[PDB]
Order: C-alpha cells, then sequence, then structure tokens
C-alpha cells in the first residue's frame, strides 16, 4: 500500500508540473504583451507591475 | 481689401480678409481632438499587429 501511495503521488506531481509550466507559459505571454503596449504608450506603469506581480 | 480697384485678377487670389477670430477657434477644437485621436489610431496600428 505505502509504496502504490507513493507512486500514485508521484505519477500526479509530475502532471501537476506540467501543468504549471503550461500556466507559467500563458502569464509569460501576458507580461510580453503588456510589456508592449507599455512600450507604444497605450498602457502605464501602473498596468506593467501588477502584470509583473 | 486686398486688391487694387480696376486690376485683373487671377482666380483664386485672395480679395478680402473678414475677420476669422471664430473660424480660428473652432479649427483649433477641431485640430485638438483631431491630435489625440490620430495618434491613438497610429498607436492601435502598432498594437494589433502584436494582438495586444
Amino acid at each position: 500500500a505505502s509504496v502504490a501511495t507513493a507512486y500514485l503521488t508521484l505519477k500526479a506531481d509530475q502532471a501537476q508540473l506540467q501543468l504549471t509550466k503550461d500556466t507559467l507559459g500563458t502569464y509569460q505571454k501576458s507580461f510580453d504583451l503588456t510589456q508592449r503596449s507599455y512600450d507604444v504608450g497605450v498602457a502605464s506603469a501602473l498596468d506593467l507591475r501588477q502584470a509583473q506581480t | 481689401r486686398l486688391f487694387k480697384e480696376g486690376s485683373d485678377v487671377k482666380a483664386g487670389q485672395q480679395l478680402y480678409q473678414i475677420d476669422p477670430a471664430t473660424y480660428e477657434a473652432d479649427y483649433q477644437s477641431a485640430q485638438a481632438n483631431l491630435a489625440s485621436t490620430q495618434e491613438q489610431a497610429q498607436r492601435y496600428k502598432l498594437l494589433v499587429a502584436d494582438q495586444a
């Protein structure tokens, strides 16, 4: 029972890693779009900092 | 009055001046709005290429 529980926990946490990498990529793309919109002048630094957080 | 009387004037030559003073204010009020909307269109032209 302990071996099966530990292996299934590893199998779950690797998929959690993959979904966290996908979420981080989405957040990085949003930050790049907000940085571009700050460079052209449409948005302000008040939005760039919230995108950085 | 900007023409000598009895002379041969050309097409498009200015003959008078009727004290603009109101149309100047209308022109400034129009171009102040044009100055903001033009650079907003120019900024959105650059941002729409990056899907921002």
